[PDB]
């Protein structure tokens, strides 16, 4: 089958309206495989779209191309990083000439380095890095066709992400130091996700751990593949039912702030007890400047009890513990918060996400194969104020 | 035993992430679904999306480089 299809003004309109009415900022990827006989990007089609969006007053950010590292295999054409950089410069000029007020440009949306080196990313950043506002790259842990539950629970699998991050950051540091780095498309398993796995409670370990490590290692934005669609890694299926990873993401959004701190276990680190620490999201009306949000993963097959360091011990803590609901165990598509199944109240109403207050000074209980957020109230951390 | 002590570093932040740190995508291939306009109109879907604001919504994927804008298409 030929992959090439067309899309209308109406399609652009509904996508923009969907973003705008949900409070989201749209980024639109342009087609980089329209080429001149001289090997350059042919901007004719993008120009039509830019002109239309500008005429409509749409505030849209742009990308150009998706995983150019696989153009040779997917399209029979090789575009090297220097040439892709020149194409991005051309697009940058078009955006400057438009009536868009401060449209941003992100790229090159390259696949993860793997065992190799990001040679194409480096040449791209040398040639075109000056015109992009953040570097985008993609990551998946596993092939969706062969992944197993064991892999989704395996701290060795989780740790493979660390080396991928380090490789990308090193390339960016050597060409555009301090340029922002974004995961532009990322999830548990490629090829559409792992059936009966990527849409379950068990998918949550990879998702929460990726967020924790991305925040701790200098990734500024992480874009989850996908919010909605047919792939097994969707947050919301095409019956519009949220999967457990949706509720995990909602709780993350509500509880975890922008300032990244650090937490670690004192004892031997078997890497099955994984802890992350930010200031609490200040937009949350329940909490105040200085509060801390700890989030934690327990991949042990037994309960672990976390003791907070002084003076945060003997602080009031709010528990948000997530566990699977129903007989499917870790493979369930339903999740409970502090023992209450999470479900929409109706089609226009999210449920209350009520904390369970813990007794001050109690150690934090984390059952086998679970994850949780803990808000440390009145922590009065000056770095958070 | 099963009790784990934690060490915290809270002197100053290691990094600042975006308020849109947790962002989301819609795969470009969804625009080939003939129901595209109807699906994105779902009240349930809008409600769920609003829960994740502020966030970027990236529209892209493999089909990014196989889609063409047709300004004459209905
Ligand atoms: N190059």
């Amino acid at each position: 089958k030929f992959k090439n299809s067309t899309y209308s003004r109406s399609s652009v309109d509904v996508l923009y309206t969907f973003a705008k009415c949900s409070g989201l900022d749209l980024i639109f990827g342009l087609n980089a495989l329209l080429r001149t006989s001289d090997g350059q990007w042919n901007s004719s089609n993008a120009q039509l779209l830019l002109d239309y969006c500008a005429s409509k007053g749409y505030n849209i950010d742009w990308e150009l191309g998706n995983e150019p590292n696989s153009f040779r295999k997917k399209a029979g054409i090789f575009i090297n990083g220097s040439q892709l950089g020149k194409d991005f410069i051309h697009l940058h000029k078009l955006l400057r000439k438009s009536t868009f007020k401060n449209a941003k440009l992100y790229g090159p949306d390259v696949g993860q380095p793997r065992g190799k080196t990001a040679k194409m990313l480096k040449s791209f950043l040398k040639a075109g890095g000056e015109v992009i506002d953040a570097v985008t790259w993609h990551h998946y842990y596993l092939n969706g066709r062969t992944a197993t539950l064991e892999d989704f629970l395996n701290p060795d699998v989780l740790d493979t992400f660390i080396s991928q991050v380090q490789k990308v950051l090193q390339v960016v540091e050597s060409t555009r130091p301090g340029k922002k780095v974004w995961l532009g498309e990322t999830s548990s398993a490629y090829g559409g996700g792992a059936p009966g796995l990527s849409d379950t409670f068990a998918a949550g370990f990879m998702w929460l751990d990726k967020l924790g490590l991305s925040a701790r290692m200098g990734i500024e934005v992480v874009m989850r593949q996908v919010f909605f669609g047919a792939g097994n890694y969707h947050l919301v299926d095409e019956n519009f039912d949220p999967l457990p990873d949706y509720w995990l993401s909602l709780l993350f959004k509500k509880l975890v702030g922008t300032k990244v701190l650090m937490a670690s276990v004192q004892g031997q680190d078997r890497r099955k007890l994984r802890v992350y620490l930010h200031c609490t999201n200040t937009d949350n009306p329940r909490y105040k400047e200085g509060d801390l949000t700890l989030y934690a993963i327990n991949l042990h097959n037994v309960t672990k009890y976390l003791r907070l360091p002084y003076p945060f011990s003997n602080k009031q803590v709010d528990q948000y513990l997530l566990r699977p609901h129903g007989p499917d165990g870790l493979l369930s598509k339903s999740v409970q918060l502090n023992g209450q199944t999470l479900k929409m109240v109706d089609d226009q109403t999210l449920p209350p996400l009520k904390p369970k207050p813990l007794r001050p000074g109690s150690s934090l209980g984390l059952p086998a194969f679970s994850y949780a957020f803990f808000v440390i109230r009145n922590a009065k951390v000056p770095a958070c104020i | 035993q099963d009790v784990v002590d934690l060490d915290f570093f809270t002197q100053e932040p290691l990094h600042l992430v975006s308020p849109s740190f947790l962002s989301v995508t819609i795969d470009a291939n969804l625009a080939t679904d003939p129901r595209f306009l109807i699906l994105l109109g779902s009240p349930k879907l809008r409600t769920l999306a609003r829960g994740l604001s502020p966030a970027y919504l990236r529209f892209g994927g493999t089909k990014t480089d196989f889609l063409i804008f047709d300004p004459k298409k209905e």
